[PDB]
């Protein structure tokens, strides 16, 4: 699913959505 | 989009790395408070599909013919499309990862060991801290511009390989191959799957090379105790790795147990009137308890471990540092205050990198699989169009002894075809199901491969499939198809295909928007329009397959004589057909026999012939304000709830920060003023290891480390369990509103938007809001403690942070009124272009029969450029905002560092390696911040809208009325009276019950039948009190049911549905859910209803599992099946329903006698329209619009020639015998 350690790195400068 | 150069283009090094093009979009934002799709830049010419397809396609082309379709790498092909710009990314990167690393070491290092002289210079004080101040700077605008290279990066690859991909697609043979959303996906996530891949794996190539400078450098300065803190991210990554893995394990569960739920929450809402009418409310609520309880025992599992695995980063800075410093000073080391804060900021360093780098892992592993699905795609086999001309141009489609084959290897489906098509020979094909009619069809177009002989062709196609592909566009722009417009040719071909009853019917026709598939058309339609398009398109030749099957005989005749027999009477045309009585008038007649051409020539040859044509020739003729934030409070157990949650997570952060103040109070103490022997003369030696009391200072720091650990622990499980209980309150709540509404409700609102609440507001409050929350107060709590613990050394530090602050609260405005209207636009653009590509998908034969690939592609290309534009420009904020912050993050650490450097002789050096250690980990935190709260608003917008749902509901009648129970007996018998009685379902609704008045004896047969509306069907409503009544009263047995209780009232009436009701689970569950009867009832019930030889014979004949609406069961066993549940109860009215739905004769003969013989001791009312099966009742009673005219024994009806019920009789006979 989601996780606090892809959030972190992808709210860095990527959207928060994978899908 | 609107431009001349894009801005990037025309910007500088500078505005590159700080996005200034993006500032005065967002001024412009800010000032508008919203942005439209013309505030926004067209893509620059660079990252515009069309040239980025052309190069990937040519470097995919040179791989393929250099090692060929079979060990091609896609993954090379991709590489080297992206390289030089990888190369420059990771070159900056590398910058960036140099700066971060030598900042904190060798600044921070020298700035503390400055702070430990005895004496004070303030002209290197000063360039240590401008050398601070500029490497934080560098690290910052390199990061930016590895971002600004990966941006564009991404974008060129994903409009690339999104081009190639629908070019692909676009000439595919076997069409139905891959499936139909698995080439959407293609076309739609996997460019979304390549751009993160080349933006965050671009990324990734950074990431383990500082946390190897760390290592060696904290090596450097210690010894062989450094490895002690490089061994703890060794054994801690792989940890939150397998946490990832178990929440990943325990969600997958979760969505079983939701999709259960749901599934219940459906059943309960569309059946709703029958649950209402059965008093079952009670047992549907304990079942979405029970599967709401286990779903809620998963979703607590894995909340658990995603709490375990949510704020480590400082979690990993304090267990490095106690290990490292309390096995560096238990083994007699000795350490000072600069060593060991440059250790900690080193391990800050390395802990921000390592949160970069697992998501770039993942987004990489994506691309991969995205990769190997794009290559399978590439490498599918195209169709072709066959170009070899004929001899004669008298001759449009010519074959010589052909013998093709289908392709699912050859599939052998025609042999020694010998067609010979002359210009203007309207050709018909005949034969059987399978004959090769089709096979012929797609052959002629392009789709089969030749064994044997040659194939002529020429001219272009017009094509009008089987399944009328319709475009999604409007009426008339599906009708010019690409073609310019003309007046009265478009008349002429609208009144051919006889559109006019359709341009009537339709609002706005001539600008009606259609649906892809059809939304308010029928086949008929359908099958019109698409010939329409096919007579204005004007092309040589025209395959008709089947076009006038779905259409009625008397317009399908009317339009073949008036165009095919008129318009192209000058033109080739194939005919392909099952009615064969159209080919009388024909000019030439194929028949297809097994693939073998055996019979052909003129109608009457036919005839004299007495072929297999022949035989079958005479067979034919015979925002959120406050209030949400309270409510959602208020759910969670009131202000009790927040203040203890607030409390366990200040207690986590504070444990870390007492983790790192008792290092720094440690260090700070010394030797304690003792005296010790170093030689001949004794004097005091500051050393920690000459304190007595050094091992208690290390107890204490295992304690820190301990209890931080526990209280991480704590929190993380009273968070989830808060959470939890807060939205289970709000879905036991709506629930229980939901169950407890009139009909009304469920009548002017859909059960998809019930549902919608049920089904993705709980899903995302559930998961999505617990976790955005932990992390967003996380992430503040620690901005909260930094800040403090920098304030508790310097409160010059709280005063230049004021207008810090003041700065953070306008960069929070302008980015969140900027990307938020730049999302917006992102997705608006979308649609359209999602629309086209299942357009496109769903009409990929039409297209290449009219070969219009190339305006579909270019309509394609369109749309992914005004998707990409707001996209680019999203990404690009988002480091815009990012540079913001950290430039304001540079500000805070260089004010520390100032500090550190103007109180030199009175701040202890183990304050200030604090302080700055806390400065330092500011870095990155704002942005994060900011998402984070901008997610969370989200949330909360669905917390508002399930609130609103569970505050607006409205109320049904008591469920036991004060005016008591009627009788223990009631019903007496089975005498009912109606007078005056007055009934409407809504406010302002026609009255359907307008003064009625009847008497019904026990035991009588009433068959009610009437016309549709008449208020048939309000009978059962009314008398279950559905409805309330608006005037009159209705009476059983002298007893007055307004004043009855409900469950009193239905509990002793039972009501067979028109159409058989059943829930999923057990004949157990169907038939008896609170077990209120003996197994010796249920069997005799079904063996009365016939029953008991289908159940018993089953394994588990009382338990056997019930599908969804019982499709296990065929149609007559559904009914006994509802019957014997009615017959269950043994109430002495029932109301059955016209239990007629397309059903057998003997059947249908047997479940009449069946109610006959089953309810003969009970009032009967039949609603049923079927007047030849409600002979021989009692009497018949016909409602006229809310009115009753005749009521009376239907042999005194049939006999008088003036009674309507003698009337619609006899034209019910008429209609019977007339067929004609």
């Amino acid at each position: 699913c989601q996780d606090a350690l892809e959030t972190a790195a992808r709210a860095e400068g990527l959207s928060l959505d994978a899908s | 989009t609107s431009k001349h150069q894009h801005p990037v283009d025309n910007a500088g090094l500078f505005s590159c790395m700080t996005f200034s093009w993006l500032s005065s979009l967002a001024r412009v934002a800010h000032k508008k408070g919203e942005l439209s799709m013309e505030d926004v830049w067209s893509l620059s010419k660079h990252e515009s599909s069309d040239v980025n397809c052309r190069r990937l396609e040519r470097l995919w082309q040179e791989e393929l013919n250099e090692v060929g379709p079979d060990a091609a790498s896609l993954r090379r092909v991709v590489w080297i499309f992206c390289r030089t710009r990888l190369i420059l990314s990771i070159v900056c990167l590398m910058i960036t990862q140099l700066a971060g690393f030598s900042g904190p070491a060798f600044m921070v290092k020298h700035l503390l060991e400055y702070t430990q002289a005895t004496e004070s210079n303030l002209q290197y004080s000063l360039l240590l801290v401008l050398g601070l101040l500029l490497t934080e700077i560098v690290r910052s605008w390199s990061l930016a511009l590895t971002w600004a290279l990966n941006y564009r990066t991404g974008v060129r690859l994903r409009g690339a390989i999104l081009t190639m991909a629908f070019k692909k697609i676009l000439k595919l043979k076997n069409i139905k191959e891959k499936s139909l959303g698995e080439l959407i996906n293609i076309c739609s996530n996997d460019g979304q799957r390549m751009f993160e891949a080349a933006a965050v794996g671009s990324l990734l190539a950074g990431g383990p090379v500082v946390a190897i400078l760390g290592m060696i450098y904290n090596v450097i300065i210690l010894g062989p105790t450094g490895f002690l803190g490089s061994a703890v991210f060794i054994l801690f990554y792989p940890a939150m790795m397998f946490a990832s893995r178990l929440t990943a394990y325990f969600r997958r569960k979760c969505v079983a147990a939701t999709d259960e739920r749901v599934q219940k929450m459906n059943e309960v809402l569309t059946y709703i009137k029958f649950i209402k009418m059965y008093a079952w409310v009670k047992a549907f609520s304990q079942s979405v308890q029970k599967i709401r309880e286990e779903e809620r025992r998963i979703l607590e599992k894995a909340g658990y471990f995603q709490s375990i695995t949510v704020g480590v980063a400082p979690i990993v800075v304090v267990i490095a540092s106690v290990v490292t410093f309390s096995v560096h000073m238990t083994l007699g080391f000795d350490l000072t205050a600069a060593q060991a804060f440059t250790v900690v900021t080193v391990f800050n360093s390395m802990t921000f990198a390592l949160k970069v780098t697992p998501f770039s892992v993942k987004s990489l592993s994506e691309a991969s699989v995205a990769v190997d699905r794009f290559k399978s795609l590439f490498l599918m086999e195209e169709v072709h169009m066959i170009k070899n001309k004929p001899a004669s141009p008298h001759i449009k489609i010519e074959m010589k002894n052909a013998t093709l084959a289908w392709d699912s290897r050859l599939q052998r489906t025609l042999h020694s075809i010998d067609l010979e098509i002359q210009e203007g020979k309207l050709v018909g094909i005949c034969g059987s199901v399978g004959s090769g009619k089709t096979s012929l069809i797609s052959a002629i177009l392009g789709q089969m491969t030749l064994l044997e002989g040659s194939i002529a062709i020429s001219g272009t196609f017009a094509y009008v499939a089987q399944q009328a592909w319709i475009l999604n566009a409007t009426l008339r722009d599906n009708i010019l198809f690409g073609k310019e417009y003309d007046e009265e040719r478009y008349n002429s071909v609208l009144n051919s295909c006889c559109l006019r009853p359709d341009l009537a019917i339709l609002p706005s026709s001539d600008l009606t928007e259609i649906g892809e598939r059809g939304a308010n058309l029928s086949g008929g339609q359908r099958q019109r329009i698409s010939l329409a398009r096919a007579l204005y398109s004007d092309r040589s030749i025209y395959i008709l397959d089947d076009p006038l099957s779905a259409l009625d005989a008397h317009v399908g005749n009317h339009i073949f004589n008036s165009a095919i027999r008129k318009h192209l009477k000058s033109k080739t045309v194939l005919f392909v057909t099952h009615q064969l009585q159209y080919l009388v008038d024909c000019d030439e007649v194929i028949f297809m026999k097994e693939g073998c051409i055996t019979e052909r020539g003129t109608h009457e040859e036919l005839m004299n012939l007495n072929g297999d044509y022949a035989t079958i020739f005479n067979n034919l003729l015979l925002s959120v304000p406050w209030s949400v934030y309270g409510v959602y409070i208020q759910a969670a157990g009131g202000p009790l709830a927040f203040l203890v949650i607030m409390a366990l997570f200040m207690l986590n952060v504070g444990s870390t920060a007492f983790s790192t103040w008792w290092l720094s109070y440690w260090i700070k103490q010394g030797s304690g003023n003792t005296t010790v022997t170093r030689g001949n003369e004794t004097s005091v030696s500051d050393s920690m290891k000459d304190n007595p009391h050094m091992q208690y200072y290390a107890s204490i720091y295992a304690l820190s480390m301990a209890v931080m650990l526990i209280l991480k622990a704590i929190r993380g499980v009273v968070f989830v369990k808060g959470t939890l209980r807060a939205s289970s309150r709000l879905h036991d709540e709506l629930f229980r509103r939901i169950l407890r509404s009139p009909m009304k409700f469920f009548d002017t609102t859909p059960t998809g938007r019930i549902l919608n609440r049920f089904s993705k507001d709980m899903d995302e409050v559930d998961v999505r809001l617990p976790f955005q929350a932990e992390m967003f107060i996380q992430n503040v709590i620690l901005v909260f403690f930094c800040v403090g613990m920098i304030a508790g050394v310097f409160p010059w530090f709280l005063v230049a942070v004021g207008p810090l602050v003041i700065l953070f609260s306008v960069l929070h405005i302008v980015s969140r009124v900027l990307i938020r209207e730049l999302k917006r636009l992102d997705n608006i653009t979308q649609s359209p272009f999602l629309s086209h590509i299942t357009s496109s998908i769903q009409g990929l034969a039409t297209i290449h029969a009219y070969n219009k690939g190339q305006e579909f592609l270019h309509r394609y290309q369109e749309l992914l450029d005004d998707n990409q534009a707001p996209f680019f420009l999203f990404t690009c904020a988002m480091r815009w905002l990012a540079v913001r912050l950290d430039l304001i993050s540079i500000a805070l650490i260089t004010t520390t560092g100032l500090m550190i450097v103007l109180m030199h002789g009175q701040i202890p050096p183990a304050y200030a390696g604090l302080a700055i250690s806390y400065a330092v980990q500011l870095t990155g935190l704002f942005q994060f911040t900011v998402r984070l709260a901008s997610e969370t608003e989200a949330r909360f917008t669905s917390v508002e809208r399930i609130n609103h749902y569970i505050k607006t509901l409205s109320l049904e009648a008591p469920a036991r009325i004060k005016n008591k129970a009627p009788s223990p007996d009631w019903p007496q018998e089975g005498e009912v009276t109606f007078e005056n009685a007055e009934m409407r379902y809504r406010e302002n609704l026609p009255l359907v019950l307008k003064k009625v008045s009847f008497t019904i004896k026990p035991k009588e047969k009433i068959g009610i039948v009437g016309r549709t509306g008449s208020g048939k069907s309000s009978l059962g409503m009314a008398l279950f009190r559905l409805v309330e009544l608006s005037g009159g009263c209705i009476k059983i047995d002298g007893v007055r049911i307004s004043d009855i209780g409900l469950a009193d009232l239905r509990s002793k009436l039972s009501i067979i549905p028109q159409e058989p009701v059943l829930f999923s689970g057990t004949v157990r569950s169907n038939l008896d859910p609170f077990n209120q009867y003996t197994e010796d009832q249920i069997w005799d019930a079904l063996e009365r209803t016939h029953m008991k030889e289908c159940i018993a014979q089953l394994p588990l004949k009382l338990e056997s599992e019930v599908m969804e609406n019982g499709d296990n069961f065929s149609v007559g066993e559904r009914q006994l099946l509802c019957i014997a549940r009615a017959l269950l109860r043994h109430c002495k009215i029932l109301i059955l329903d016209e239990a007629t739905a397309a059903m057998d004769t003997e059947t249908d003969l047997l479940i009449q006698e069946t109610i006959r013989e089953a309810f003969a001791d009970c009032t009967m009312l039949t609603i049923a329209h079927r007047l030849h099966t409600v002979l021989g009742s009692d009497r018949i009673m016909v409602l006229a619009q809310g009115q009753v005219v005749e009521f009376d024994t239907p042999s005194v009806l049939l006999s008088n020639d003036s009674s309507r019920f003698y009337a619609m009789f006899a034209a019910a006979e008429n209609k019977v015998a007339v067929k004609g």
